[PDB]
RNA sequence: AUCUGCGCAUGGCUCAUUACAUCAGACGUAAUCUGCCGCAAAAAUCUUGCGGUCCGCAAAAUUGGAUAACUUGGCGAAACGCCAAGCUAAUACAUGAACCAACCGGGUGUCUCCAGAGACGCCCAGCGAAUGA
RNA sequence: CCGGCGUCUUUUGACGAACAACUGCCCUAUCAGCUGGUGAUGGCCGUGUAGUGGACUGCCAUGGCGUUGACGGGAGCGGGGGAUUAGGGUUCGAUUCCGGAGAGGGAGCCUGAGAAAUAGCUACCACUUCUACGGAGGGCAGCAGGCGCGCAAAUUGCCCAAU
């Protein structure tokens, strides 16, 4: 089938390979996912040992991590905005490993207001809020993406391999440099 | 055509080989399976048989 | 009071329509330890590899971003270590060095110049020029012909 | 996956005749490495003739009859290698699996005391879940709470029996070694010098009890006690001395003449 | 006789292919999969029974549905071809174990104290896997 | 009460698998340029894999190999080894052991830990057997044999007693 050989490559003198084997099964490869966005559809792919690799079709949410706060929230992916491979895969909205995307940003505030206690009063007795917060301070290209209600984020897992999107929101210089290349 | 009629409330299927006189009134190119027809399409004999 | 002031894009590296970032640590901590920091200003993963083998002044005080390095990345250097000159640095970040050797022949007791070119994936902790000798370590394959990397460089 | 051996590509040392049979028993995976064993339909039936040919010898290794390190194995292809303790309770003889000074596999025998423990070589160490800190060996243990001061070259005394390491022998310059591999293998002696050469093998230089200096591979070297007087483990008839070539094939006509 | 569990990827033949290929000596896999075999590991899971309409008292958890062989009726010239119905197993398939029975940790609301400390309550805390720190 | 087993998961040694390539290799110039649009050498995100990787999509760069014989053509499995040899050599290696490859040619798969399996499946091509014409099958480079082909190579034998 297709297969990961260097058999058809030219050698690097451009001479042509000739072949005196078959196929094997050991140098296979299979087809991509090409996961979009969508309600979440896998189909499961059996591997070598036995092992599952779970191919991600459709896939709406995922694990998103604030790496500075050192914490991930179960958020909805809203659009796929920057691709570094192709624009024609933004326009398809496939995720892949890597790609640009939004998210909720709702669980992020509330776990903002809830830890550090800033909204975007309750707990009298306890402000271990004060032990906090004197030291840490927020980019405000954070905070300002963050109450304007989508977040900009960059998958980390790769969906066709593992079934899952999961990710990490944009900050800092990489922040940065993806909203100088959209605006 | 044989017919194997089976009645599975007793078990004990026999089989009633149907003429062709009495097929040939049939249409029979509805039918497939899983359709619950009247009995007596194969013959009057099986008059009222689901 | 609330807003951080983070680090301005560098655009002296960032060349490449996709960020060029180091996947070993994360660039934007706050109260970054010093764990990874080098000397002046910002974080930088540098690692030692085996063979008594010292890490240049780039790599831990440099600014570019390198994957596919000895001494900043995930590759490591393992099996043969070898020695070439450089041929061509035509090629952006990998050289082809050139192994020069004598081939004895049993028969006609006399010995005959032959050679090997291997392309060779050169940091930009180093710049070698033509008829450099450099020392190798090889490393999982990096390309189509890529198998070593560039650990030392001798000028001239 | 193979599942033959060819009698022609079996080891040397396990001594089958090329002309009886085309096949050997190939030893399954285990304890020890296919290379560097003997299985335990040789000892059975061509070390100890306890067994005319192999029908006769699963009538003795299926009835659970023979025990390699207290526990009994049914199986002829079983890889039992060095320093390993082969017990028989009916015919009351156990036996440890040695290399002699040719290299070779030799059953010395044993007492009830010295049949409880054996030695054995750490390979890797690595920690395991929880944070509990485990030793692979040669013989493919895995104890799971060894000695703090366990290296990886280094020597666990085991028991058997009671499953507990009594014991640890670190791997220093003072300590006397056997040699498991190469062409100086079953050949004891004290450790003079080891040559590190990280990245490459450890050359280990090693003294005998006459005096004759030789080198292995320090992965060959297997330390057996703190020096040649106290070895932890008893030793083939030759106690790891290698004779001339020229003075031992004097004295087997010596000795054959003056028994006629 | 058939379900089930392993095996049939070995062995045996042949040498057509094949020159940065195969192969030999020597290395690498930290770039990885690995049944059988060896030594080990293992504290996740509100399940049953009886009574009442969600609770109570109990405890060696006495769990559930289906198929072969078989019988019946057979189709077909045949086929190392087949159909339908009726039975019945499990180390097949599916379901599922409270308390005995630990240590350790995180996030968090009332209550006795001092000018932050403790008790109690709730959510979460197993091996493996993903992402982030 | 106790002892033999048998099984999920997890983990590692072992027996392996797969990949990578340090040095080496018959004749040919009446074969001097080879490769690169449709991957050729490299670089960046991905994808795919059991994994590395132009293996592969997108994009960018302009490389890489060669008179130290590339490229193309002919001979044909590679070693251990055999024959001859004062020394240097010259030859043979289909063949028992190791490795690689194939199962009529060529694909493509399923299942499984492992196959691109062939006394497994699917298809086409070339031959091909049974039919009641509706259809159904074949794969001896396994062992005996058979016909051809040739200068040229045996028994449609007995047995698991040994390995
Ligand atoms: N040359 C091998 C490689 O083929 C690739 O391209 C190839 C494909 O585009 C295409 O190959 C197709 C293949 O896609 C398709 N799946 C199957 C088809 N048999 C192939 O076709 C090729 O093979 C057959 C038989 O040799 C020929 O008859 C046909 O003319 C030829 N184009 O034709 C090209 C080969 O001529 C790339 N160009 C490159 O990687 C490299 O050239
Ligand atoms: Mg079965
Ligand atoms: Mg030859
Ligand atoms: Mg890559
Ligand atoms: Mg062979
Ligand atoms: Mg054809
Ligand atoms: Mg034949």
């Amino acid at each position: 089938g297709i297969v990961r050989s260097r058999l058809h490559k030219r050698k690097i003198t451009g001479g042509k390979t000739k072949i005196h084997r078959k196929r094997m099964k050991a140098e296979l490869g299979r087809l991509p996912a090409n996961t979009r966005l969508g309600a979440r559809r896998v189909s499961p792919v059996r591997a070598r040992g036995g092992n599952f690799k779970i191919r991600a079709l459709r896939l709406d949410t995922g694990n998103f991590a604030w790496a500075s706060e050192a914490i991930a929230h179960r958020v909805r992916l809203l659009d796929v905005v920057y691709n570094a491979t192709s624009n024609e895969l933004v326009r398809t909205k496939t995720l892949v490993k890597n790609c640009i995307v939004a998210v909720d940003a709702a669980p992020f505030k509330r776990w903002y207001a809830k830890h550090y206690g800033i909204d975007l009063a309750s707990p009298k007795l306890q402000r271990e809020w004060i032990r906090r917060r004197r030291n840490h301070r927020v980019e405000k290209a954070i905070a300002d993406q963050l109450r304007e209600g989508r977040v900009l984020a960059r998958i980390t897992s790769r969906p066709g391999q593992s079934g899952r999107a999961d990710g990490i929101l944009l900050e800092g210089a990489e922040l940065q440099f993806y909203l100088k290349r959209l605006e | 055509m044989k017919l194997n009629i089976a009645y599975p409330r007793n078990g004990t299927v026999k089989q009633f080989e149907i003429s062709d006189e009495v097929l040939r009134r049939v249409q029979l190119q509805d039918y497939r399976l899983g359709n619950e027809v009247d009995g007596a399409i194969f013959g009057s004999e099986f008059k009222g048989y689901i | 009071p609330q807003y951080y002031h983070a680090h301005q894009v560098d655009a002296t590296i960032q060349h490449q329509k996709a960020y060029q970032r180091q996947t070993a640590v994360n660039e934007n901590m706050h109260r970054s330890s010093r764990k990874h920091v080098n000397k002046s200003g910002h974080i930088r993963y540098a690692k030692k590899i085996g063979l008594g083998f010292k890490t240049p002044a780039k790599a831990l005080n440099g600014k570019y971003i390198d994957r596919k390095c000895p001494f900043t990345s995930n590759v490591v250097i393992r099996g043969r270590i070898l020695r070439g000159i450089v041929h061509s640095t035509k090629m952006h970040r990998t050289i082809v060095i050139r192994r020069n050797y004598l081939h004895f022949i049993k028969k006609y007791q006399r010995y005959q110049k032959r050679h090997k070119s291997l392309a060779v994936h050169c940091s930009p902790a180093f710049d070698p020029k033509q008829g450099d000798e450099v020392v190798v370590g090889q490393c999982r394959p990096l390309s189509k012909t890529i198998r070593y990397n560039v650990l030392e460089v001798v000028s001239k | 996956a193979k599942k033959h051996l060819k009698r022609l590509y079996a080891p040397k040392d396990w001594m089958l005749s090329k002309l009886t049979g085309v096949f050997a028993p190939r030893p399954r995976p285990g304890p020890h490495k296919l290379r560097e064993c003997l299985p335990l339909l040789v000892i059975i039936r061509n070390r100890l003739k306890y067994a005319l040919n192999a029908r006769e010898g699963e009538m003795i290794l299926r009835q659970g009859l023979v025990h390699v390190d207290n526990h009994p194995r049914r199986d002829g292809k079983y890889p039992a290698g060095f320093m390993d303790v082969v017990e028989i309770p009916k015919t009351g003889d156990r036996f440890r699996l040695m290399y002699d000074v040719k290299g070779r596999f030799a059953l010395v025998s044993l007492s009830e005391a010295e049949a409880q423990i054996k030695l054995m070589k750490v390979v890797n160490l690595y920690t395991a879940t929880g944070r509990v800190p485990v030793a692979v060996t040669h013989d493919g243990h895995r104890i799971r709470y060894p000695d703090p001061h366990t290296s990886i070259g280094d020597t666990i005394v085991y028991n058997v029996k009671e499953k507990k390491c009594v014991d640890l022998i670190k791997n220093r310059q003072g300590k006397a070694v056997i040699v498991t591999g190469g062409a100086n293998r079953g050949r004891i002696g004290e450790i003079v010098k080891v040559e590190c050469h990280p990245g490459a093998f450890n050359i280990a230089h090693l003294k005998d009890a006459s005096g004759a200096e030789f080198a292995t591979r320090a992965a060959n070297i297997f330390v057996i006690g703190k020096d040649l007087n106290h070895l932890q483990v008893t030793v083939p008839k030759q106690q790891g001395l290698r004779m001339n070539v020229i003075q031992e094939r004097e004295e087997r006509l010596i000795a054959a003449e003056a028994r006629k």
